[PDB]
């Protein structure tokens, strides 16, 4: 399909998929994001799902494998470098109930 | 003829040796070809002295007498000198052609030619049917019927010499030629129909593939959006947009129309209410609904254009996925001498070219193994580019003929063409090419020389540089040209190359090469070479144009930058040569050429001729103003002064050598260059 | 790594065809064993047997090695090639050198410089007799674009002939009459050119002006055999 | 037998080269890549033209 | 500027006019030209204004008052103004243009539109009124000069050399000589035939001068009518006497060394009230009052960044 309609496309499909098992939930994607829209991201979905739950689905397979040291990759705002970002981080904008 | 010239008394007395030549030696092939050619000339004496007179009763009449007593020993004449070539008879075959067409109508020239047809051999014609089809339909009826007749025959031995321009003309716009045409065809199915129904399946699918529904859109919208916004032509604005909601009218046929006609085509048809709704009310805001729905898919789809980098068959032509050992054979491969190369089968994915127009990069299997890579150009007419084909094959031949060209190897880098309707053809793809422009780019991406240099020195030097005098132009264009090293071509060539022997004789190739097309260019008129328009064989050296669509000086003519250079010799191209310079084998190279297409004048006149007086490409010349007749005998009366030396004053003939430096002198020029579009790149 | 390079450097005391060839496949081998690149050290082993191996790894194991050296051994290096293409010509033996510095024109490393002008008068000399003409041609015109001269116009036609190239030979010719004007053009470029009517009508203003000179008689008689004038040419 | 190889060259008549024209990767290796990837690539050209039946029988 | 006695404009690719001082060499005020170049200034005999005649727009700045923009910007003709001339009564404006057309402008009235107009075939080079006031001779990119007369249309075209632009020309106040020159770099003079009353204008050609080597650019007679300056792409004006054609002077601005390819073309050039000095403009981006007699640079203007294609001289009284 070419790179930039490809991966709005997987995204589309990929919400599909879990619209399946649940139709009824705030999807919310994230696109070869950056650290500070992961952020802004899983912030704003734990504020809305106030106590309960939220899904947080990572899929890993154009940057680099997880480190030793607790981190994940994403990128830089212009797709020039592999950006880490802490699990530790991750797990404290996303809340208590999720998945 | 050359002491005396054409005239009253010149005619019955040369005639009346040639004559004598024939009776003497019946079998000799330029006997009986000087005889017809002379009666034919005869024709064109007395047709021009008509016209020269009685236009600027009686007189018509008799003229009907007057040249019917030099036509019909023309005809037989020219069928007699085709029978006796039998493998060089191109020149007598479109003289025949010529002929009949015109003529032909007369009683007696019918006659002449029906008994010609029968005589000759069918594989003859195989060399003109272009020219054949493109008359497929002559209003005349006793012309036409033996055209048929002609092709109906060539159906019935060599049907695949026929089905791809038929198939063409069978899908016409005008209404004789494709009922001409489908007739044909009703005869050929009897002989073949699988063969018919494979080419009229195939041509169809290729064309779907060459122009999906979003690229139609694309260039309509922005075509329809440029009559109503800019100029404010609102019903010839209908005519642009009106086609493409009726298009879409037949539904989705593949799953590319399906998932076009799914996300846009809901709100299209749409559009279409509110533009209907203003053809019975004639409201303002009415119509300005309409363009915020055309905008808003016309951006959605400017979005996505960049992303179609390839199409999978399986999406846009699932009919062509399918087809396994076609009988219908490979385009442009068919010759009625070697065994077919068929079809095997069409492969999947089709790499597209990102340029403006977008082709395709399509690749056929053959049934002898070898893959065959066509380019599937879209909404680009390449009937001239047949037909220039044909020129390019006829010099071949003379330059092999001579053995002063053939001991230098001499000749023309052609491919196929192949037309598919009036928008759409295949090209055949030259392996082992790049344009000399993008040569030069990544040459100085590596070198890290700044690819707009010479342009960016000028706009330093005088930043008005479009709107300067000629002088003023000259001065910053040659301060350019001083400032900068212009040996990029010279110094890659070396690079490219492995030995050095290796290199020395691509270097030769590069520059015989170079001269001929500098010389066959300059004649049939060919302008438009700017950089990406020739491209370079990396392996052999040799040079290959490519864009035949500015041809007899059209670019010479055009308003807003006209071309003042007879081909493309700027110093880039130059300095590759041998540093020596021009006066070595290209200056040389340029005299023998333009000495056997000086020789033989007739059999290059008897090609251009034919492919200027077709109606069919004529409309490219009327285009330029801004009755037809008129402005083709001036296309091809300048052939002829480029041809006899008498191109640079009417009243002086000059020498191959004295013409060759005068040609070279005027695309040298500072003063020539400076006025040439930016584009063309002058200082390359 | 540069103490048994630097006796396949400058040993040099070869007075023979298989001595200088002995210099070549010490010093082939001693750039498999020094190269820093693994590759290439991995085929020394296999190179002190099989030779025709070690010169297809030769241009290769040579900038590897080249690359590597520090300025005054570059020096040290060249001054021996230099002295193997002067001293003593092998057909082997040279053109191993001329395609060590063919390849290193094609390299970003940048050509040989031998000889202060990159040996590109050297070098043209050595190919010469090799009749390797395409490399001579190649040399000959670098040496042109630095600045022509007559003698090398001469030269430049005399490569084009041997090369079978008359037409690019006849363009040299039309650059002198611009460039240079007709002093500078000898008699005897018209003759090596095959100019025959030219070469005369040259030789008959030369003796002219001149007298009796045993080249310039000899050099008309010529041009007559050639045009089969055995009238003149016997008188 | 130098002498009759020349004696039957004369009896066959000097041919001229354009009737007999038609009568009959290591710089390139280089040409293309940066060094550190050319040195493999031109050890295992140089390997393989080797690697191929008659030298083989020892090496 | 205005009151000063002698004025002195320069103007090229740069977007501003500078006014200068003969005298002393220092810019007393500039003025901004927008969108173009300049092709040719013009000091009006009357003093008011100046011309510069560009691309798509002879405009005309003040010379009286200090730091304005432009009086009376004409427009309403496509491809550069190449010439202005200028009626001595004041009220006439010529024009030549690349669109192969030369026209003439009332000064005194509001018609944006040119009042006559005298098309030809191939673009206009140079305008140049003759002294009498009654004829216009007009240069060419063919080669042919012309002599459109302004009261009985009767052009008189005339084809010094086939197939070479004649870039200018011009006729000293005296209508003894007129000088034409060509993009050869040739100077072909003509003698004229004492026509004002009965407009016999017979011109007859006396002399080609093989002036330059290379294009030839400009060429004009002093007011004395003793001396022909012709300026070229060699980066010389040469300084021919009337009297024999030999060349007396060669101002020349070359580098004095081989290793300079194209310090700059050498463009106008300005006789000065009494023929003892000439102003010259090149493409070095510097103006050059010489001294004719000895070939000496009295002085230089150095202002302007990008190149100097126009002067304007003026010492009226
Ligand atoms: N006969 C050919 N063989 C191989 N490649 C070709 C051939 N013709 C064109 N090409 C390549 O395909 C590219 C695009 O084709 P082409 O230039 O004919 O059309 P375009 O650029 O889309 O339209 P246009 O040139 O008219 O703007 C060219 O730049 C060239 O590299
Ligand atoms: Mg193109
Ligand atoms: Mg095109």
């Amino acid at each position: 399909m070419g790179p930039q309609k490809a991966l709005e496309t997987i995204g589309a499909n990929l919400q599909k998929q879990y619209e399946n098992w649940q139709p009824r939930a705030r999807y919310k994607q994230s696109l070869d994001p950056t650290v500070d829209e992961v952020k802004k991201l899983c912030t704003s979905l734990r504020r809305n799902a106030k106590e309960e739950r939220v899904l947080f689905h990572y899929n890993g397979h154009g940057v680099p494998r997880p480190t030793v040291n607790g981190e994940v990759w994403v990128f830089n705002k212009n797709y020039t470098q592999y950006i880490p970002l802490s699990i530790y981080d991750l797990q404290t904008w996303m809340g208590s109930p999720s998945i | 003829l050359n002491l005396q010239g054409i005239n009253e008394s010149t005619i019955p007395k040369v005639l009346q040796y040639y004559s004598a030549a024939t009776e003497h030696d019946r079998s000799w092939y330029k006997a009986w070809h000087a005889w017809a050619v002379m009666n034919f000339e005869a024709v064109l004496h007395y047709k021009h002295q008509n016209q020269a007179r009685d236009e600027k009763k009686k007189v018509t009449e008799d003229l009907s007498k007057t040249l019917l007593m030099y036509t019909v020993p023309a005809v037989q004449g020219f069928f007699r000198s085709i029978s006796l070539s039998r493998g060089n008879n191109l020149q007598d075959t479109l003289r025949v052609l010529t002929l009949w067409f015109d003529y032909g109508h007369w009683p007696d020239v019918n006659e002449a030619l029906v008994e010609g047809v029968k005589a000759i051999q069918i594989d003859t014609w195989l060399q003109v049917i272009p020219q054949l089809i493109a008359r497929i339909d002559t209003p005349r009826p006793l012309v036409g019927r033996l055209i048929h007749q002609l092709l109906t025959d060539i159906g019935r031995y060599h049907p695949q010499a026929l089905i791809y321009p038929l198939t063409v003309a069978s899908k016409s716009t005008t209404t004789a030629r494709h009922n001409a045409a489908n007739k044909i065809l009703k005869n050929m199915c009897e002989h073949s129909n699988t063969l018919v129904q494979q080419a009229m399946m195939v041509s169809e699918e290729l064309i779907r593939v060459a122009i999906l529904w979003h690229e139609m859109w694309h260039e309509g919208l922005e075509e329809a959006s440029r009559l109503y916004f800019g100029e404010r032509n609102v019903k010839g604005m209908f005519e642009v947009l009106e086609p493409l909601h009726a298009m879409m009218e037949r539904g989705p046929q593949t799953l590319k129309e399906t998932s076009f006609n799914q996300a846009y085509g809901r709100d299209l048809m749409e559009a279409q209410e509110w533009c209907r709704k203003y053809m019975k009310s004639g409201n303002v805001k009415d119509l300005t609904q309409a363009w915020d729905l055309y905008y808003h898919v016309f951006r959605r789809i400017s979005k996505q254009l960049p992303q179609l980098t390839s199409l999978e068959l399986q999406y846009v032509s699932p009919k062509l996925l399918m087809c396994r050992d076609l009988e219908l054979a490979v385009p442009g491969t068919y010759d009625p001498n070697q065994p077919i190369i068929r079809i095997q089968s069409i492969a999947p994915s089709l790499q597209v070219i990102t340029s403006k127009q977008r082709p395709r990069k399509l690749t056929l299997m053959g049934s002898n193994g070898h893959e065959f890579v066509f380019l599937l150009k879209g909404h680009e007419d390449l009937r001239q580019d047949e037909r220039v084909m044909q020129l390019f094959g006829l010099v071949n031949t003379l330059l092999a003929n001579d053995p002063t060209s053939l001991r230098k190897n001499l000749s023309i880098q052609r491919y196929a063409v192949i037309p598919l309707s009036t928008n759409s053809g295949l090209i055949g793809w030259v392996p082992h090419c790049d344009t000399l422009h993008a040569l030069i780019r990544d040459y100085r991406e590596k070198k890290k020389i700044l690819l707009n240099i010479e342009h960016r020195i000028m706009l330093r030097m005088a930043p008005d540089y479009d709107h300067l005098t000629l002088m003023q132009k000259v001065e910053v264009f040659e301060h350019a040209v001083n400032n900068t090293a212009g040996d990029d071509l010279a110094k890659l060539l070396w690079l490219k190359s492995p030995s050095s022997e290796v290199w020395f004789d691509r270097r030769t190739n590069y520059t015989r090469s170079l001269a001929v097309m500098s010389m066959v260019g300059y004649i049939l008129g060919l302008g438009d070479r700017h950089p990406s328009n020739l491209m370079l064989d990396r392996l052999s050296g040799k040079i290959l144009h490519i864009d035949f669509g500015d041809c007899f000086e059209v670019a010479m003519t055009r308003e807003k930058f006209p071309e003042k250079i007879p081909f493309r010799l700027t110093r880039m191209l130059t300095n590759a040569m041998e540093v020596t310079g021009l006066d070595g084998n290209y200056r040389i190279t340029c005299h023998t050429v333009m000495e056997v297409l000086r020789e033989h004048k007739d059999s290059v006149m008897a090609v251009l001729e034919a492919f200027v007086y077709d109606p069919l490409l004529n409309w490219r010349l009327m285009d330029t103003n801004t009755a037809l007749n008129k402005k083709a005998i001036q296309i091809i009366n300048r052939v002829r002064d480029k041809l006899t030396g008498r191109d640079f004053s009417h009243d002086d003939t000059l020498d191959v050598p004295t013409q060759v430096e005068l040609l070279i002198k005027q695309a040298t020029s500072h003063e020539n260059l400076c006025q040439c579009y930016i584009g063309w790149c002058p200082f390359w | 790594s540069t103490i048994n390079l630097q006796k396949a450097w400058g040993a040099a005391r070869r007075v023979s065809k298989d001595d200088w060839l002995e210099w070549l496949r010490r010093l082939s081998l001693e750039l498999l064993k020094d190269s820093s690149s693994p590759s290439l050290r991995s085929c020394w082993a296999l190179a002190q047997a099989y030779n025709p191996m070690a010169r297809d790894l030769f241009n290769a194991a040579f900038v590897s090695c080249w690359s590597e050296l520090n300025e005054d051994q570059q020096d040290e290096l060249i001054r021996s090639i230099e002295l193997a293409l002067t001293s003593q010509d092998i057909a082997e033996v040279t053109q191993t050198l001329l395609n060590l510095a063919e390849f290193m024109e094609h390299s970003d490393k940048g050509p040989l410089p031998l000889r202060d002008d990159n040996g590109i008068v050297l070098l043209g000399e050595r190919a010469a007799k090799c009749r390797a003409y395409a490399k001579a041609l190649h040399y000959k015109e670098l040496e042109f674009q630095k600045g022509p001269t007559p003698a090398i116009l001469e030269s430049l036609i005399s490569i084009n002939n041997k090369l079978q190239q008359p037409e690019a030979a006849a363009g040299v010719l039309e650059y002198a009459m611009k460039h240079f004007g007709e002093l500078e053009i000898q008699a005897t470029w018209y003759e090596k050119l095959h100019e025959w009517e030219d070469a005369l009508v040259a030789y008959d203003k030369k003796m002219d002006t001149n007298k009796d000179d045993p080249e310039l008689m000899l050099g008309r008689m010529r041009c007559l055999e050639a045009l089969g004038e055995w009238g003149q040419l016997h008188q | 037998t130098r002498r009759e190889a020349i004696r039957v060259l004369g009896l066959l008549g000097a041919l001229d080269p354009y009737k007999h024209k038609v009568n009959i990767e290591m710089l390139v290796n280089m040409g293309n890549l940066p060094l550190d990837e050319f040195y493999p690539a031109v050890s295992m050209v140089a390997l393989m033209r080797i690697f191929r039946d008659q030298s083989l029988s020892h090496h | 500027v205005g009151s000063d006695p002698v004025i002195l404009a320069t103007a090229g690719y740069d977007h501003t006019v500078r006014f200068w001082q003969a005298h002393s060499g220092i810019c007393t005020r500039t003025v901004q030209h927008q969108d173009s170049q300049v092709n040719a200034l013009e000091v009006t005999p009357d003093r008011s204004m100046i011309a510069a005649a560009g691309y798509q727009h002879i405009r005309m700045y003040d010379l009286n008052s200090n730091n304005p923009n432009p009086i009376i910007s004409y427009d309403g003709v496509n491809k550069n103004i190449a010439s202005v001339g200028f009626h001595e009564d004041g009220r006439w404006m010529y024009t030549g243009g690349e669109d192969c057309t030369a026209r003439i402008w009332d000064l005194r009235s509001r018609n944006l539109q040119c009042q006559r107009i005298f098309q030809v075939n191939a673009p206009i080079n140079c305008v140049c009124l003759h002294p009498n006031q009654a004829e216009l001779i007009v240069g060419d990119q063919s080669g042919a000069i012309h002599i459109w007369d302004l009261k009985t249309d009767h052009n008189e075209q005339l084809i010094p050399e086939p197939e070479v632009s004649i870039t200018s020309a011009h006729i000293d106040p005296d209508a003894s000589y007129m000088a034409a020159v060509n993009s050869t770099g040739n100077c072909y003079v003509w003698n004229l035939t004492g026509g004002i009353g009965d407009e016999v204008t017979q011109l007859i050609p006396k002399t080609k001068i093989p002036a330059h080597t290379r294009y030839a650019l400009q060429c004009r007679f002093s007011p004395d009518s003793t001396l022909l300056a012709t300026c070229s792409a060699d980066q010389t004006c040469k300084i021919w006497r009337t009297s024999n054609f030999s060349l007396m002077t060669e101002l020349s601005i070359k580098s004095g060394n081989p290793g300079e390819s194209s310090r700059g073309w050498m463009w106008g050039c300005a006789f000065s009230g009494d023929s003892q000095y000439i102003v010259t403009a090149s493409s070095d981006n510097l103006a050059r009052l010489w001294c004719v007699e000895t070939g000496e640079i009295k002085r230089e203007y150095g202002g302007h960044q990008k190149a100097v294609v126009c002067l304007a001289f003026n010492d009226s009284v």
